[PDB]
């Protein structure tokens, strides 16, 4: 996951 | 410059996010977004211009802002839809299975249900917590734009999720994706905001  | 949800600000003349929803706070203008998208006083422009400031954010932990914006900008009710808008109408949360929207100045407008409460996220900067997932596609640059569903009710602001090596989680199918909003509700009484409606 990563910000968007 | 017209505040509308889904479109793009920069902040502090780098990054690029979405505006979420258009909201007051008292006699004070704001935009709610993601709280990743810049710090406290960071300066957000629109169209070349400064529209306002950074006045509160929580990341990581949660993924919230409020933007304090100056007097001169213009609060609309209204989330972008390709050129059409959907009207702001409330923050009444809908339930798992629900469709939703989201707005943004990458992926614009796309839409999708709601496939689970309460993830987290495991971004580098530590965990977020408390985050819907939809399957609506996104993709950088959509943070802090409107989830919206398509009565008007006002939903959340984008987080983050599993972004492909193209920047976007629109290349593979709605099953396999996880795009996560913060939900409106905690943003709002944090900070003591009322929606723009029409």
């Amino acid at each position: 996951a990563a910000p968007v | 410059a017209n505040i509308v949800g889904g479109i793009e600000y920069s902040i502090n003349n780098a990054s690029l996010c979405s505006v979420g929803f258009s909201v007051t706070r008292g006699a004070t203008k704001g935009f709610v977004t993601a709280g990743h998208c810049g710090t406290v006083n960071a300066t957000a422009r629109i169209g070349g211009a400064v529209v306002g400031t950074f006045a509160a954010r929580v990341f990581p932990g949660n993924d919230r802002a409020w933007v304090s914006l100056t007097s001169a900008q213009t609060l609309l009710p209204r989330v972008a839809n390709g050129s059409s808008f959907v009207t702001v109408r409330g923050s009444t949360e809908a339930a798992v299975g629900a469709a939703v929207c989201r707005s943004g100045r990458t992926t614009g407008y796309q839409c999708g249900t709601i496939t689970a409460k309460n993830v987290t996220a495991n971004y580098a900067e530590g965990a977020v917590r408390g985050l819907t997932q939809g399957n609506a596609c996104m993709g950088r640059g959509d943070s802090g734009g409107s989830w919206i569903t398509s009565a008007g009710q006002a939903q959340g602001v984008m987080s983050g999720g599993n972004v492909q090596s193209n920047g976007n989680n629109c290349g593979i199918p709605a099953s396999q994706r996880s795009s996560l909003f913060e939900r409106l509700q905690p943003i709002l009484s944090q900070y003591g905001l009322s929606l723009v409606t029409g």
